[PDB]
RNA sequence: GGUUGCGGCCAUAUCUACCAGAAAGCACCGUUUCCCGUCCGAUCAACUGUAGUUAAGCUGGUAAGAGCCUGACCGAGUAGUGUAGUGGGUGACCAUACGCGAAACUCAGGUGCUGCAAUCU
């Protein structure tokens, strides 16, 4: 749907196995956060 | 079997504009008349190319060249006055009819105010017969369903570029010097742009014979890579 | 020699649209305040984003008012990316750079960056996912004469890492 | 010898990797006051040909490069198939004789001509 983006930048879920797009940071199937997207706190 | 339904193809490059009028044959299309925007310096304006006024000038030059090639230049002079109203050519009784043609825009977007439609309107002002409406013009209103045609006249006269140059001069110094850099060269003032366009239109109506410069001092040295054995 | 900096006029690493976005758990005045915060941060009018499917894990109905997304281009997107890298303290370690040449992260709170917290306003963060580019990379998206961009002019992941460590002087590749 | 823009006959008419491209022309390319358009001048629409660039696009050549078509004792009259006899086999089937007959593979060739109009040599 986006002509400047590719399927290689799509994010495959580690919890729901769905190849979600770059936005948002929630999973397309499970709405969970992607792995190590925000900075991990100390 | 051989009746020529002529098409006027319009193409817009990033540094020039090409107009052609052709009727296709079995052995390929036959371009009876054509014009390039580089030839606009040979009649009038040596600067300010690829404008909507340049599209109207190219359409008028192509229409006058086609009328000279067809031999119907003396009758059907076209819209001599630069008016924004849509003018449709009526065929002369006792004479040949208007040279009907189709308009080949190609893969260009069919939006109102495009330069291809402006060249079509310039060809219609020159006297070339193609069916078209005033909806895809510069002065048409999409919400009022009407054409004001004074703004279309100013855009045909190139007064929009003159107003843009005036606003860039009164709003900045380096930007007006950078954008209209070669327009500042050779003294193209914000005034007399409509006068220069009218003089160029009158000169295009005066002498429409397209000519080529002879230069036959060409050798056949190979400047390209051929095939290895 | 001459091969060092000559393509840099026509093949420098440039930034395309950044497309800042946040996701709301519901709609209404929270979504209105999120859109107001997005308009205050970006300056452009944001775009509401609907749900693809009703998931109902945390509670979700399809095609509701779910998220807010916008595309930022130019020096404003560069300044927003600089503010995000300063919020991340120039630390994008391992999986931030992609193979195709995308970077990005997520900011936990809009209160720290940008404008300060208010009790009426929320503290919902956002996310950045910036796709880079080269001078002339948009040739495949034109209306006429579509063609490939070429592998040799594409951005590499190691090239993206070098571009990040040059443009931001950033810190990548943590021990974990 | 090159380029542009329309073309015609139409998969021998694809991709990938190097090397080149005099000259012009294309092409990226610079800017959004106005015509137009979106969340975003990214696309589309305007303005200049300046600031730059052959890095991509495009073209040519080179691959014992892969792919695609064409044929071929290329298997090969082969794997086998069906029938017949006065060989049998308890039969099934196997030979005999006849009448049809693949496929993968391999090898050879090619990975298209040309018009119109304009312009650089
Ligand atoms: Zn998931």
């Amino acid at each position: 749907e986006d002509p400047e983006i590719s399927l290689a930048d799509y994010w495959k879920c580690t919890s729901c196995n769905e190849m979600n797009p770059p936005l948002p940071s929630h999973c397309n199937r499970c709405w969970a956060l992607r792995e190590n997207w925000l900075p991990e706190d100390k | 079997y051989n009746t020529p339904k002529y098409r006027m193809i319009v193409r817009v490059t990033n540094r020039d504009i090409i107009c052609q009028i052709a009727y296709a044959r079995i052995e390929g299309d036959m371009i009876v008349c054509a014009a390039y925007a580089h030839e606009l310096p040979k009649y009038g304006v040596k600067v300010g190319l690829t404008n909507y006024a340049a599209a109207y000038c190219t359409g008028l030059l192509l229409a006058r060249r086609l009328l000279n090639r067809f031999g119907m230049d003396k009758i059907y002079e076209g819209q001599v006055e630069v008016t924004g109203d849509e003018y449709n050519v009526e065929s002369i009784d006792g004479q040949p009819g208007a040279f009907t043609c189709y308009l080949d825009a190609g893969l260009a977007r069919t939006t109102t105010g495009n330069k291809v439609f402006g060249a079509l309107k310039g060809a219609v002002d020159g006297g070339l017969s193609i069916p078209h409406s005033t909806k895809r013009f510069p002065g048409y209103d999409s919400e009022s369903k009407e054409f004001n045609a004074e703004v279309h006249r100013k855009h045909i006269m190139g007064q929009n570029v003159a107003d843009y140059m005036r606003y860039l001069m009164e709003e900045d110094e380096d930007a007006y010097k950078k954008q209209f850099s070669q327009y500042i060269k050779n003294s193209v003032t914000p005034d007399m742009m409509e006068e220069m366009y009218k003089k160029a239109h009158a000169a295009i109506r005066e002498n429409p014979v397209y000519e080529k410069k002879p230069k036959k001092e060409v050798k056949k040295k190979r400047w390209n890579r051929p095939k290895m054995s | 020699q001459d091969q060092g900096e000559k393509e840099n006029p026509m093949r420098e690493l440039r930034i395309r649209k950044l497309c800042l976005n946040i996701c709301v758990g519901e709609s209404g005045d929270r979504l209105t305040r999120a859109a107001k915060v997005l308009e205050q941060l970006t300056g452009q009018t944001p775009v509401f984003s609907k749900a693809r499917y009703t998931v109902r894990s945390f509670g979700i109905r399809r095609n509701e008012k779910i998220a807010v997304h916008c595309t930022v281009r130019g020096a404003k997107a560069e300044e927003i990316l600089e503010k995000g890298l300063k919020v991340r303290e120039y630390e994008l370690r391992k999986n931030n750079f992609s193979d195709t040449g995308n970077f990005g992260f997520g900011i936990q709170e809009h209160i720290d960056l940008g404008i300060k917290y208010d009790p009426s306003i929320g503290i919902y963060g956002l996310d950045f996912y910036v796709v880079l580019g080269r001078p002339g990379f948009s040739i495949a998206d034109k209306k006429r004469r579509t063609g490939c961009i070429g592998a040799k002019h594409r951005i590499s992941k190691e090239e993206a890492m070098r571009w990040f460590q040059q443009k931001y002087d950033g810190i990548i590749l943590p021990g974990k």
